RNA sequence: UGGGCGAGGCUCCUUCUGAGUUCCCUGGAACGGGACGCCACAGAGGGUGAGAGCCCCGUAUAGUUGGAAGCCAAGCCUGUGUAAAGCUCCUUCGACGAGUCGAGUAGUUUGGGAAUGCUGCUCAAAAUGGGAGGUAAAUUUCUUCUAAAGCUAAAUACCGGCCAGAGACCGAUAGCGCACAAGUAGAGUGAUCGAAAGAUGAAAAGCACUUUGAAAAGAGGGUUAAAUAGCACGUGAAAUUGUU
RNA sequence: GCGUGAGCCCGGGUCGAACGGCCUCUAGUGCAGAUCUUGGUGGUAGUAGCAAAUACUUCAAUGAGAACUUGAAGGACCGAAGUGGGGAAAGGUUCCAUGUGAACAGCGGUUGGACAUGGGUUAGUCGAUCCUAAGCCAUAGGGAAGUUCCGUUUCAAAGGGGC
RNA sequence: AAACUUUCAACAACGGAUCUCUUGGUUCUGGCAUCGAUGAAGAACGCAGCGAAAUGCGAUAAGUAAUGUGAAUUGCAGAAAAUCAUCGAAUCUUUGAACGCACAUUGCGCCCGCCGGUAUUCCGGCGGGCAUGCCUGUUCGAGCGUCAU
């Protein structure tokens, strides 16, 4: 139960700051999990994705089906996997929209500013846990 | 509350309770008190005799504390 | 009239200017409502008022 | 612009006057009220009493 | 139109009423903003007591003459026989009023002892730590399970 | 009267205003029916909400109102974010 | 009696946050059902292909990473009585607001009634004087203040402006006129007047190709869980109409 | 199927995401009327009608389709106070070329002032601009609680020529 | 007997009710005090690779600087972030209380300075200025209003 006066639980005021979002913040909604490797080397949970990113998909059709993250379309809050894809009538392929939520991330893309933001996650996460086992 | 009232019952029928000749017009016989030495002489006669005129002499600026004896007995 | 004031001249070259359709690329756009322009004018059925 | 802005505002250091567009535009109110020493100004006669009788720091034992 | 026995009626709607209703709806928000003011002014009166001291006074009229209550201030006369100097007395905490009279003994004597009280309870800090003056309380007297509300510790013990 | 008086229609009461913009300057009294033009005050009554309020503060642009919340907000501060280039 | 520090605390910006996507069935898709687990100072809310605490954002808690320095502040360090300031007593003195008060009359206003305030005109003061003391007047007392100059937080009004949180409210003829390129389209010379209008599907995957037709289209065929969901698109009533 | 009844329940079809029973609480709570409001739809009814301005015809081309497109020929009208050639107000792109499904042109339409895509307005001499007219607005002043009214030379210290 | 009319039923039409939904209203509560001659509110006209409108912006024109984040935007094209957040530096056309005089005119002037045409005088280009009421001060003045030599 939210408990802080700036917490607001309006449906209809989160439903239009979620699909009213900008660019910088869609990024942050449209996290996806790490694998189990992955979790287990880093320390860190969730990450916000990231075009180039390798993933495999979890929920609906096109479960068990991997590939690199070819687009992540924030303007309609879905992203793009190399050959999970669909044809038209014409028999022309276009990509299928998967949201990130649906996916979990094999492979991350790593530069020092990806992992810079994976060592901020480890650090807070390892503070908080020995902060509570104290 | 809204369900309790007569009005509810009163659904379906026309006239509301108000009558068919009389017709609950807006205001027969006048607002307030309209007529009180006139049309409504009889009312204001049977009930508050002595309704009209003055009584008495004038106090002004009557302090009620000066009068404060409030009384108990033995 | 063919005399005119430089006002009023611009002022219908702007509403010759919004004279036009809507792009069709416009309606291919995701969450896209237009259908058509609705604020068309034609000289014959609405008077611009100067 | 900004390079030029910079030299103005360098050359029109400790100047008394220097132009409206270089002054600072905080608000037509905010401009036009008292500055901060003349709206604490006081009378020598109260700066002589608040001398000797300020608010103390006291307190009351129950 | 009256229509049976009916006390006349005489309700003051007869003007645009609805233009100026007052409802109250703000009341528990209000009480809320009011805590949270006293809580503030509390805290920024530090050790001192949230409010000022305050007389004894008589009620006038002959009604409510048989009660007392609290009054605005101390009179001039009451202060000058505490020994309390006028100056003094409004930056230590006590309410002046320089338009009362003390026109009874009584009364007179009630507030000086009043006064009297509050001086020998009052702990005086000094203005500057590293040098106290001989009026103020010598830091070792300066610790005490103090009060923070005038109008409860010296309030009117019977009206 | 009518159809046939209907034909005679071919001056013009109102020419466009400068302020307002509208169609409403009168053109021989060169005062604006809707503004109120070339008067100072711009014309507004109190018994025309609906007038009122289709010309009211935020009806248009607020090229430099729209900014005064934030710069407020920030406390009317100037400079620059210490550590910035230039 | 002047000056300067000031631990420490409260602010502010910023980094960070627990737990299943395990097995079986239905389904296009589990976020449904069944089984087995986990977190909970978090089972508020929202999204994700159907009712998700553990898929994602957030949510609880005081903390913490780094930073600016806005406030308060225990206590310290240090000037100094020429000057200035308070108190205790006192013979004496003790300035105090003028076309103002007040009075008459007129108008207005008030609960203010032989006149409550205000204003116009006329008269026009005094020095224990003056005003008031809710019945007009003369006389004699008493009580209470001290007008005709001025400043001043708070408790009070207000949802107009900018933010924020809510509701036993309304749910597209309702709710603001406006859930939409709405004070828009349009009308009027003008002041002004002023609408209608939301919903395919999870995803356009928005029907390739063949055939008939001048074309619009039709018939096959295709997409989809579904096309009698085909941009005249969720459902699809009645009035009214066609065929059987 | 139940109930005297308002109604309630079930079967079948369509459909696609929420909903109901019981006891309390609550109300913007029950429609045939109001020449009721908004919206939709009928009979009338393939009906009234599409009849002022003298009028059309032949061949050919185009085209799916031609009385009202075009060419040629014929027959006619307006008959210089024109159905002619140019302007003022007013309109604003209707002007020109190309193309054209639907809608509009109360019949049709291959045509169009329609729709679509592109073009088109060249000034020392023509106008505006300059002048003053009826008149309007300032100023100095004077009214008005004031929005503002009068005032236009008036009870004003109101300018331009040279070395 | 058909047709026609009517009644009943199935299917198909017409129409948009019903159900469900809701980035919208409405009402209450809490916090805050910040427009403008340093040119506001409002109006006009423009600005995108492909836009008419809405939104945003002003010839630095669907925006520039700066800070933060950290890889997009997306209808197509293109390229090597962003239609991102924040926002303290700038730009900010014609107007508008609107200010040289006007304005139903993109009208007519004057002053200073620079650059050209033989140029203090005319013409052209560029930049900066020229409203009113009032206050303080400055300077130049008027008056037998008045004072001494
Ligand atoms: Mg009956
Ligand atoms: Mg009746
Ligand atoms: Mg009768
Ligand atoms: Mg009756
Ligand atoms: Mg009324
Ligand atoms: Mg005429
Ligand atoms: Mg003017
Ligand atoms: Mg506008
Ligand atoms: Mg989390
Ligand atoms: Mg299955
Ligand atoms: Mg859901
Ligand atoms: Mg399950
Ligand atoms: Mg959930
Ligand atoms: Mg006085
Ligand atoms: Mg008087
Ligand atoms: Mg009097
Ligand atoms: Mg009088
Ligand atoms: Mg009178
Ligand atoms: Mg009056
Ligand atoms: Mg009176
Ligand atoms: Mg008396
Ligand atoms: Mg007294
Ligand atoms: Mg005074
Ligand atoms: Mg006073
Ligand atoms: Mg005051
Ligand atoms: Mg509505
Ligand atoms: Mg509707
Ligand atoms: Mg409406
Ligand atoms: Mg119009
Ligand atoms: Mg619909
Ligand atoms: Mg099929
Ligand atoms: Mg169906
Ligand atoms: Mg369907
Ligand atoms: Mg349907
Ligand atoms: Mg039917
Ligand atoms: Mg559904
Ligand atoms: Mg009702
Ligand atoms: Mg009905
Ligand atoms: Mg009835
Ligand atoms: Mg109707
Ligand atoms: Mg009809
Ligand atoms: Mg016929
Ligand atoms: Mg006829
Ligand atoms: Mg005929
Ligand atoms: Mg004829
Ligand atoms: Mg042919
Ligand atoms: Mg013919
Ligand atoms: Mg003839
Ligand atoms: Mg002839
Ligand atoms: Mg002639
Ligand atoms: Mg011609
Ligand atoms: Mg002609
Ligand atoms: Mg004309
Ligand atoms: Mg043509
Ligand atoms: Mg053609
Ligand atoms: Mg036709
Ligand atoms: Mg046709
Ligand atoms: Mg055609
Ligand atoms: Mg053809
Ligand atoms: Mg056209
Ligand atoms: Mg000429
Ligand atoms: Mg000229
Ligand atoms: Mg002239
Ligand atoms: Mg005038
Ligand atoms: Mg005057
Ligand atoms: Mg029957
Ligand atoms: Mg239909
Ligand atoms: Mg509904
Ligand atoms: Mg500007
Ligand atoms: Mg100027
Ligand atoms: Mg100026
Ligand atoms: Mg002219
Ligand atoms: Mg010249
Ligand atoms: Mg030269
Ligand atoms: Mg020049
Ligand atoms: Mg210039
Ligand atoms: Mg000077
Ligand atoms: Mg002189």
């Amino acid at each position: 139960m939210k408990v802080r006066p700036t917490v607001s639980s309006s449906r209809r005021k989160a439903r239009k700051a979620h699909f009213s979002a900008p660019s910088s913040v869609r990024r942050v909604i449209m996290s996806a999990p790490l694998s189990k490797e992955l979790r287990e080397k880093y320390n860190v949970r969730s990450i916000p994705i990231r075009k180039g990113d390798e993933v495999q998909i979890v929920r609906g059709a096109h479960k068990d089906k991997e590939g690199k993250v070819t687009s992540v379309y924030r303007l309609k809050y879905v992203i793009h996997v190399e050959r999970v894809t669909r044809e038209k009538a014409t028999g022309q392929t276009v990509p299928i929209g998967i949201h990130p939520s649906n996916v979990v991330i094999t492979k991350l893309h790593l530069d020092k500013d990806r992992e810079n933001i994976l060592a901020r996650i480890k650090a807070g996460r390892e503070q908080v846990a020995k902060a509570k086992g104290k | 509350p809204t369900r309790f009232s007569k009005t509810r019952k009163h659904r379906g029928h026309v006239s509301a309770g108000k009558g068919r000749v009389g017709k609950h017009r807006k205001h027969p016989g006048g607002r307030g008190m309209a007529g009180g030495q006139h049309h409504h002489r009889t009312n204001l006669d049977k009930y508050h005799p002595g309704y009209f005129g003055k009584v008495g002499m004038r106090h002004f600026h009557l302090l009620r504390n000066h009068y404060w004896r409030p009384s108990i007995n033995i | 009239p063919s005399h005119k004031t430089f006002r009023i001249k611009q002022k219908l070259a702007k509403a010759q200017k919004q004279n036009r359709p809507i792009p069709q690329w416009i309606r291919l756009r995701t969450g896209n409502t237009i259908r058509y322009n609705a604020k068309r004018r034609h000289w014959r059925k609405t008077r611009l008022g100067l | 612009n900004a390079k030029q802005r910079a030299q103005l505002r360098l050359f029109y250091k400790n100047k008394k006057y220097l132009p409206l567009d270089l002054r600072p535009k905080l608000t037509r109110a905010l401009r036009r009220r008292l500055s901060k020493e003349d709206a604490s100004r006081v009378l020598e006669k109260t700066k002589k009493r608040l001398t000797h009788f300020p608010q103390r720091k006291y307190a009351v034992k129950a | 139109a009256i229509k049976h026995n009916q006390q006349i009626p005489n309700n003051h709607f007869r003007k645009h009423w609805q233009r100026r209703v007052r409802c109250h709806f703000d009341q528990p928000g209000k009480k809320v903003t009011r805590r949270l003011a006293r809580r503030a002014k509390a805290a920024a009166l530090a050790p001192r007591p949230v409010d000022k001291l305050r007389p004894i006074v008589r009620c006038p009229t002959v009604k409510y003459n048989r009660r007392t209550r609290l009054g605005r201030g101390f009179t001039l006369e009451e202060l000058k026989a505490a020994g309390i100097p006028r100056l003094l007395a409004p930056t230590i905490g006590i309410a002046v009023d320089h338009r009362r009279k003390n026109l009874s003994e009584e009364s007179l004597a009630a507030n000086v002892q009043r006064l009297k009280d509050y001086k020998a309870r009052l702990i005086l800090f000094p203005r500057k730590s590293n040098k106290p003056k001989k009026a103020d309380t010598p830091k070792d007297q300066q610790t005490a399970e103090t009060t923070t509300s005038l109008r409860t510790s010296f309030g009117v013990e019977q009206p | 009267k009518g159809t046939s008086s209907f034909g005679k229609r071919h001056n013009k009461t109102h020419g466009l205003c400068r302020r307002c913009g509208r169609r409403s300057l009168h053109n021989q009294k060169k005062v604006c029916a809707s503004c109120g033009y070339p008067a100072a005050k711009t014309r507004k009554y109190n018994w025309s909400e609906k007038a009122k309020r289709r010309k009211v503060t935020g009806t248009g642009r607020m090229r430099y109102l729209s900014t005064v919340p934030r710069r407020f907000k920030n406390g009317f501060r100037t400079g620059v974010p210490k550590g910035a280039r230039g």
